[PDB]
RNA sequence: AGGCGAGCAG
DNA sequence: GCTGCCCGCCT
């Protein structure tokens, strides 16, 4: 949930794919296991892969109807899931 | 006396009927067959303390006169725990039929002050009487002292019915089916148009050739309609009587649409299908083909293109009528797509009779395969050799010839039987690739090792739990299979006869499938037992381990493997080079496993490995090609992709660019839709309804 | 989160 | 034929 937001965020203000790529690779300090699990998805994301549909950001509406957060979860409203 | 040749059987009523004939079909029905329930005595407890306490409670809930009781020691050795090796059982003879509650079992649990187990509380009539009467297979029964048959007696008690000696086998009546199907927009059911029945009653010329036909839209017999059409098939297959029935995949396709047919019309003779009269069906018509593998228990399925008899034909590839009769009898047929939907046959006579002439082509095609390929001959040695049904080894059970072998020879010997990897090379290789089967890799592991029910002491509390290796039953009958196989070879090293040495192939390798199916006893099934299927298949991965490390020493690159089969690369371009290499590295493995007997499987001259069970290949016989798990195999894909995709791999430099060269002109026809539609179809099943699905 | 493919136990 | 879990792959 996390990666999404975020990644819808950041292509919503205006980040490059590939530049997308280089910064989400860059955050994970290996190389294959992007390429097997994370490379597609991404993509996926931008809408450059499967039926093609650049998926138009999440909003503060999209992002309080997803599953609240837990531990190791940062997704959501603060103004909500903290104290 | 009464002699009969039995060939099937049946339940109904708490009864058994064996299907036979006597040459003439011929029924015997046997009544007072009794379940053997064996009751295992508390510590300090005898069989008499059991009848007493039990024997007159048996009496008052089932209302007997008298019950036949006897004290017998035997053996236990199997999974459940805390039972006792040997011990002495009390022996109760419980009829299938009795005056009240024939349908309620004991269970297993009883507890009581004199016994506390029991067995055989839930016997099946027809296993029960085999294994009692010892009867392996279908053989002759010297009997003394309802159905479509001439010939119909019964008889009062089970041991009026004893097995002989002789090996002959008389002669059967039999009958190939094809049937033209129809399907109907209307109701998506598959209706039958035309049918040719070829009777074989002793490329062999048929006694009688019948076709029988209905109009689609508005000897041979013209019918009005369909219903009139299949009341005459089923007189006239009384008439016939045929002992086996055979035709191309009768199992899940054809058999199932007569049958189907036969119930929307609403035929009352559609009980000759099989031996057994009957007036209604079952009440309640996966479970469809049980029931009409009852209905039809007196006629034999004699399927070609089923898994029995498609083991028999590796070589093919789709099991198609065409291919199968092009690879077994070397002769050439063109199949002819016949569409009943098209409106030409409704007014020109020419195409009908065209079409009735590919029915009786493709009948003939079907019965002069399954005569080829000798799939009766094979299944009867594989029935007498387990004693199970012989309906049921050419119904293509797993289960079925890997337990009823096991009750058989463990009944012969006193016992109580309990109720009822490398990483693939993926890509092209150039050298040739020959194909190893070790299928007799657990086997001799078994024999060797000398594992068994009763040789490997494990903790039956805890099955995961491993034992440790300890001559026991299974291997002693590994063995001696083994050693008929080894003299079968030895008859073959001085045969002359053509005819007697396919007979003695057919032994031979009824043989290597009964050895080779006995893990399916103890792995997979009544006799599962998990530290002795982990064990064999530890020691079948260290024998692995140790093959490979020969493959490498002697210069060799395992592409892929399991315990079925090793793949391994010669590193040579000569069928004789790759040949010689796969003879030493046998021989080899041979020295270091002595009862490991392998052999050469197949030959790839060019093999395209893309996964474990994915791959396709030249295979060697002339060049031949193969393709094992690749997309060109599923439904999802038009018969456009499967043409695209064999002809890359027949064309797999020059190969790749001619590979662009013909997806160029490819896209050319699609693009401008120059290529037939039908070779776009896609085809998917659905295992739900079509509303239920969450995607 | 879902579907296609396998393997496992019930 | 139906369920749970493990991994591999796509939306
Ligand atoms: S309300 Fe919460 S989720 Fe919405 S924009 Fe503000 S911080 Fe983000």
């Amino acid at each position: 949930y996390g990666r999404q937001q975020l990644s819808l965020f950041l292509k919503g203000i205006g980040l490059s794919a590939d530049e997308a790529l280089k910064f989400w690779s860059e955050a994970f300090t290996t190389m294959e296991k992007f390429n097997k699990e994370y490379r597609y998805s991404f993509r996926h994301n931008y809408g450059l892969e499967g039926n093609r549909i650049n998926y138009k950001p999440w909003d503060c509406h999209t992002i309080l109807s997803k599953p609240r957060p837990g531990r190791g979860d940062y997704h959501g409203c603060p103004f909500r899931d903290w104290s | 006396t009464f002699q009969m040749f039995w060939l099937d059987y049946c339940e109904v009523n708490n009864t058994l009927i064996l299907f036979g004939k006597v040459c003439v079909s011929a029924m015997v029905q046997i009544n007072g067959l009794c379940r053997e329930l064996f009751f295992l005595p508390r510590e300090g407890k005898t069989p008499t303390d059991i009848h007493e306490e039990i024997i007159p409670l048996l009496m008052d809930k089932y209302g007997l006169d008298n019950i036949r009781a006897k004290p017998q020691k035997m053996k236990y050795s199997f999974e459940l725990p805390d039972i006792p090796s040997e011990s002495d059982y009390l022996k109760v003879l419980l009829p299938y039929q009795t005056p009240k509650s024939s349908r309620d079992t004991i269970p297993s649990d009883l507890s009581s002050d004199t016994f506390y187990h029991v067995f055989g509380g839930n016997s099946n009539i027809f296993e029960s009487f085999v294994i009692q009467n010892r009867i392996m297979g279908p053989c002759w029964l010297d009997i003394k002292g309802a159905s479509h048959c001439a010939v119909e007696v019964s008889v009062d008690k089970p041991q009026n019915i004893t097995p002989t000696t002789t090996k002959t086998m008389p002669n059967l009546r039999c009958l190939s089916l094809s049937i033209q199907t129809l399907m109907n927009p209307k109701e998506n059911k598959q209706e039958i148009v035309s049918i040719t029945l070829s009777a074989y009653r002793n490329n062999i010329k048929p006694d009688d050739l019948c076709t029988l036909v209905r109009p689609p839209q508005s000897r041979v017999r013209l019918f009005n309609n369909e219903k009139a059409m299949l009341s005459c098939f089923c007189a006239m297959l009384k008439v016939e009587d045929p002992d086996v029935i055979i035709g191309h995949r009768l199992q899940n396709v054809y058999l199932d649409v007569l049958a189907h047919r036969m119930h929307d019309l609403n035929i009352p003779t559609f009980s000759s299908i099989g031996r057994r009269l009957r007036r209604t069906w079952p009440e309640k018509f996966n479970m469809n083909h049980f029931f009409i593998s009852d209905i039809c228990s007196g006629r034999l399925i004699c399927d070609i293109a089923n898994e029995m008899g498609q083991s028999l034909t590796p070589k093919c590839q789709s099991w198609d009528l065409s291919e199968m009769y092009q690879v077994t009898c070397e002769k050439e047929h063109k199949p002819l797509d016949i569409d009943y939907q098209n409106p030409q046959y409704q007014n020109d006579v020419n195409s009908m009779t065209m079409a009735l002439q590919e029915n009786i082509t493709n009948c003939m095609i079907s019965a002069e395969v399954s005569y080829r390929i000798q799939l009766l001959t094979l299944t009867k040695q594989l029935t007498n050799l387990a004693g199970n049904a012989w309906a049921q080894t050419l119904g293509g059970t797993r289960a079925g010839r890997n337990e009823y072998i096991l009750l058989h020879e463990f009944s012969r010997n006193g016992f109580i039987v309990p109720d009822k990897v490398f990483e693939p090379e993926k890509g092209l290789h150039k050298n040739y690739v020959l194909v190893m089967d070790f299928n007799s890799l657990y086997p001799s592991i078994i024999q060797e090792f000398n594992i068994c029910f009763t040789t490997v002491d494990r903790n039956k509390e805890d099955i995961d739990e491993l034992p440790s290796v300890p001559q026991g039953v299974l291997p002693r009958l590994l063995a001696n299979l083994v050693d008929r196989r080894r003299e079968v070879k030895k008859v073959m090293k001085t045969e002359t006869d053509p005819h007697k040495r396919v007979q003695c192939d057919i032994r031979q390798q009824a043989l290597k499938l009964t050895a080779n199916s006995m893990y399916g006893c103890l792995g997979y099934s009544r006799f599962y037992a998990k530290p002795l299927a982990m064990l064999v298949t530890n020691k079948g991965r260290e024998i692995l381990m140790n093959t490979r490390q020969l493959a490498e020493s002697m210069n060799l690159l395992v592409v892929y493997g399991d315990t079925d089969s090793v793949m391994i690369d010669t590193g040579c371009d000569n069928y004789a080079d790759a040949i010689k290499i796969g003879l030493g590295f046998k021989r080899l493995v041979n020295e270091r496993y002595r009862l490991l007997e392998i052999d050469i499987d197949n030959v790839f001259k060019k093999l395209l490995l893309h996964a474990k069970k994915k791959y396709a290949a030249l295979t060697v016989n002339t060049t031949v090609l193969e393709v094992k798990g690749l997309d060109m195999k599923r439904r999802e894909f038009c018969p456009l992709s499967r043409d695209v995709s064999i002809h890359v791999l027949n064309t797999i430099e020059e190969a790749l660019q001619e590979v662009y060269d013909y997806l160029e002109d490819i896209r050319i026809k699609v693009e401008t839709n120059n290529i037939r539609i039908d070779k776009y179809k896609i085809n998917m099943k659905l295992s739900k309804d079509p509303k239920a699905y969450p995607g």
